[PDB]
């Protein structure tokens, strides 16, 4: 998910911007569900998950907010030691406790005819048992730092809801108890940002991206006050965008920091808000569409290869001319002309390369846990691990020598290339591939079934499920939004689909969007 | 715009804008029109939290299930939830539960009308709504984004490598796959914005 708040001075109009970008994936009936709420004091339009009973992403009379995941540290895991007399106990300040057991009953559709099976469920002090290492006398339970408080979560998010100004917000902010980072615009110019939850207290004597163990001497002491979560009214700067990166600089998550590295895909956010003077709506939707199609890669990967390119392009004439394609390649995945084809043949070359560099770096050395480093080393976010390997910057491990790193990129090239000339020809034009394509589906990120889906393709976008665009003018909130596929999932029973099943699919496909409502002369004319 | 005491304006892209005289009357309209447009998708939401998708869809959910119960918590862990907030909230959370439940039994009385596809297709019947199903609803969804077992990878990650590489050299890899703090990092905030 991605968001941007704008203050005053940044702002061409002088009014505070605010953009939201939640990524939840794209299913119809969609993950979200858009509302207008009006009653004394209280007038809000915008959207929240589905199932809900509160606004994430839009405007209320005073305040816009939106929000995206915080990726802090809110699970630990504990490694119980257990009896080797009863696997049902464990050591907990200094007795064998006994842990709390629970059989449950599932009922299952078979063929029509139905089967019940039980399973045996189990928790100690720390929360439920997750995982047995039988072998080594360990049960492995799982702590939330929220457990019992995501009541307390949802009546924040209304309170944010009702909220009128900062002082009101930060309140319902402090209140908030899981992980994220909401995000504030406000009529009188005011933006704010904070990373909400309830963050523990944890030993100083364990190393917090490994399980802690859990016989008593470790536990947590408490939740850190939220004075001490990240968080900024104003920020100098002007602005703040995230794209689920770090907060601030030592803020830490433990086991999770893979996300926070120094190649971290928020870049395309700070490249375009500083590549402008002030902005409005219209630039933020550029710099939407920029993260949405571009290949994350090229920030520090691109200079990379034609850096090296260049050191041998003398000699090698195929390298001078994938120099010149890739230096006006301008690092998208873009489909402007409509025909099915990424615009920039060296895209395609780029993505091979890419695909190339990366197991060349790692599988000699991490092969053999290829099935749990592979999520890191290219991950979605960034890859910074390889960026500091090929760009020789300092590593705990020698992964490789800057004239070993420099043979993996020329390899790779000349594999990529040899591959595109094989299948395709030597004209970068003749290299552009088919663009992938998307339908929100019928299954979520809950994992489960929730409807029929929709099989209208589009072009896939690293772009949030919906997005408001809004400027917190005085008179009011004003903007623009879609929420794909459409407000109405509801399938009759003979099979006609409701006329708003995916009228905004077309919208979101095309960079198009309808008017934020707010005044009700505007609702009803809508 | 149709009118119980709360108007509902539908625009043309289908989106309600309900004008209540209280809040009361305005959260009962908001689980209303929620579940008029979309009561399969919250009945099957509210089945993953409780894991019971394996009793419509089959054994291929029962290890999805199986994880939900596991982790997940009882109607009376719920309801003490519940009960620990301010008066009002909670009467507001019931109220769009109630409103849900309005169509629910709308729909249950004309289901060729009101019953959607889907629950004439898998042969089944949308049951009442009670507010600990609402808050069944906001975990579903909000809790996949805080849960993750990366310690455990992350332990099996330094094993692997030192049974082979020796604890020394394990020890800087995993320094390198899973650092402290990447200095670098690009950030939302500098240090000298924070309050
Ligand atoms: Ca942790
Ligand atoms: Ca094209």
């Amino acid at each position: 998910s991605n968001a941007m708040i704008i203050g005053a001075k940044k702002s061409k109009s002088a009014n505070a911007l605010l953009f939201s970008g939640p990524q939840v994936g794209f299913v119809a009936p969609g993950f979200l569900y858009e509302v207008g709420l009006h009653s004394p004091g209280f007038d809000m339009e915008g959207s929240g998950f589905i199932g809900y009973p509160f606004i994430m992403f839009g405007a209320n009379q005073h305040l816009a907010l939106t929000a995206t995941a915080g990726y802090g540290n809110v699970t630990d895991i504990f490694e119980e030691k257990l009896n080797p007399a009863n696997s049902t106990q464990y050591f907990y300040k200094g007795k064998w406790r006994n842990m709390e057991k629970r059989t449950e009953t599932f009922i299952v559709r078979g063929d029509g005819k139905s089967k019940k099976i039980e399973e045996t469920f189990f928790h100690t002090v720390h929360g439920p048992v997750i995982s047995l290492d039988a072998a080594a006398n360990v049960a492995y339970s799982k702590s939330w730092s929220f457990r019992g408080t995501e009541a307390k979560s949802i009546q924040a998010y209304m309170k944010a809801n009702w909220a009128k100004n900062v002082k009101e917000f930060q309140q319902a902010a402090s209140e908030f108890t899981m992980s994220l980072n909401w995000y504030y615009a406000d009529k009188k110019g005011n933006i704010a940002y904070y990373h909400v939850g309830k963050y523990p207290i944890r030993s100083n004597q364990i190393d917090d991206r490994f399980p802690t163990p859990g016989t008593g001497e470790y536990e947590w002491k408490g939740f850190q006050s939220f004075a001490k979560n990240p968080q900024a009214i104003n920020p100098k700067k002007g602005y703040v965008v995230n794209w689920n990166n770090k907060p601030s600089k030592y803020w830490r998550n433990g086991e999770y920091s893979i996300v926070w590295g120094k190649d971290n895909r928020v870049q395309q956010f700070i490249n375009g808000i500083e590549a402008r003077g002030k902005v409005d709506l219209k630039d933020l939707n550029e710099i939407n569409y920029t993260a949405s199609f571009a290949q994350l890669r090229t920030h520090y990967f691109k200079p990379l290869l034609i850096k090296t390119l260049e050191k041998y392009q003398s000699e090698n004439k195929e390298y001078a001319y994938l120099v010149e394609q890739l230096r006006k390649w301008n690092n998208l995945k873009e489909d402007k002309n409509h025909d099915g084809y990424y615009d920039a043949g060296v895209a395609a070359f780029f993505d091979e390369w890419w695909n190339n560099t990366h197991d060349k770096l790692f599988n000699d050395s991490l092969g053999i846990v290829s099935d749990l480093t592979r999520e890191i080393t290219d991950h979605r976010m960034g890859a910074t691990l390889a960026y500091k390997v090929l760009s020789g910057e300092p590593t705990n491990y020698q992964w490789k020598s800057a004239a070993a790193a420099e043979k993996i990129i020329l390899e790779s090239t000349d594999e990529a290339l040899a591959k595109l000339h094989k299948e395709k020809g030597e004209e970068a034009d003749k290299w552009r591939a088919p663009i992938k394509t998307m339908t929100f589906g019928a299954k979520s990120l809950i994992a489960i079934p929730h409807g029929y889906g929709s099989k209208t393709e589009i072009i896939e976008m690293n772009r949030g499920s919906e997005n408001h665009y809004i400027e917190m003018t005085p008179k009011q909130p004003e903007g623009f939004n879609v929420t794909p596929p459409g407000q109405i999932g509801f399938i009759h029973k003979d099979g006609t689909l409701s006329e708003h099943y995916e009228d905004q699919l077309s919208l979101y496909a095309n960079w198009k969007f309808k008017p934020f409502l707010f005044d009700k002369k505007d609702v009803k004319r809508a | 715009q149709k009118k119980e005491n709360v108007t509902i304006i539908r625009d043309s892209y289908g989106v309600p804008h309900l004008y209540a005289k209280n809040k009361k009357d305005l959260y009962k309209a908001y689980g209303y029109v929620m579940a008029q447009d979309r009561l399969f998708q919250l009945e099957m939401f509210r089945r993953g939290n409780e894991g019971t998708v394996s009793e419509i869809f089959g054994e291929e959910y029962v290890t999805k299930d199986e994880q939900s119960r596991r982790d997940g918590y009882s109607d009376q862990e719920i309801q003490t939830m519940l009960n620990g907030l301010d008066r009002e909230t909670k009467q507001l959370i019931e109220q769009f539960a109630e409103g849900i439940t309005a169509y629910v039994n709308e729909a249950v009385k004309a289901p060729d009308q009101k019953l959607s596809k889907e629950f004439h297709d898998y042969g089944f019947l949308p049951r009442k709504w009670k507010a600990t199903d609402v808050v069944r609803l906001y975990m579903v969804s909000m809790t996949y984004f805080m849960d993750n077992h990366q310690e455990l990878k992350n332990a099996e990650i330094l094993a692997r490598l030192e049974r082979v590489y020796g604890k020394e050299k394990a020890v800087k890899m995993f320094d390198d796959l899973v650092w402290k703090n990447d200095l670098e990092a690009p950030t939302s905030i500098q240090p000298d914005d924070q309050t």
